[PDB]
């Protein structure tokens, strides 16, 4: 019924704390993922960028 | 609940409901047997009266 | 600490009769990884050992 | 099915497989009870014929 895409840039060792219901600064201080997400979490290193 | 979250904390109280849900259904069908064989017994005491 | 133990001889402290604050160091920069078992980060600052 | 592949879709779907199962086992001990006291009746009945 409809598509929401978030985009962001974040730490390396950040990405590892985008993932649905997961703790750390950037989930409860920046971008909270809930307990009933159903999608898909997308990341690539962009230094070029 | 004071010492997890809802993510995990539902995952322990799942297995709490289980145990439980499964305790109380053995003691509701131990009952309804015991409640028939009382059943058997008044008919019979009945019948006696 | 200046000097961090070997593994070879981890070193080993004791704490008790004090009063705590895991959220400060649960949110400070320099910590790559900050991961609990039996417990939630958030929920240290109310629980009584 | 349409959503989860094969691994990460069988523990859902053994999740539904445990509660379906023991939903008709209840099914199935409230019904052997029952018919039971209508065998109880039944013998009564023909008793009384």
């Amino acid at each position: 019924t409809n598509v929401y895409a978030d985009s962001f840039v974040i730490r390396g060792d950040e990405v590892r704390q985008i993932a649905p219901g997961q703790t750390g600064k950037i989930a409860d201080y920046n971008y909270k993922l809930p307990d009933d997400f159903t999608g898909c979490v997308i990341a690539w290193n962009s230094n070029n960028l | 609940l004071s010492r997890l979250d809802k993510v995990e904390a539902e995952v322990q109280i799942d297995r709490l409901i289980t145990g439980r849900l499964q305790s109380l259904q053995t003691y509701v069908t131990q009952q309804l047997i015991r409640a028939a064989e009382i059943r058997a017994s008044a008919n019979l005491a009945a019948t006696k009266m | 600490a200046t000097r961090f133990a070997s593994v070879y001889a981890w070193n080993r402290k004791r704490i008790s009769n004090c009063v705590a604050d895991y959220s400060v160091l649960y949110n400070s920069a320099s910590f790559s990884t900050f991961k609990c078992y039996g417990v939630s980060p958030t929920k240290l600052n109310d629980l009584c050992f």
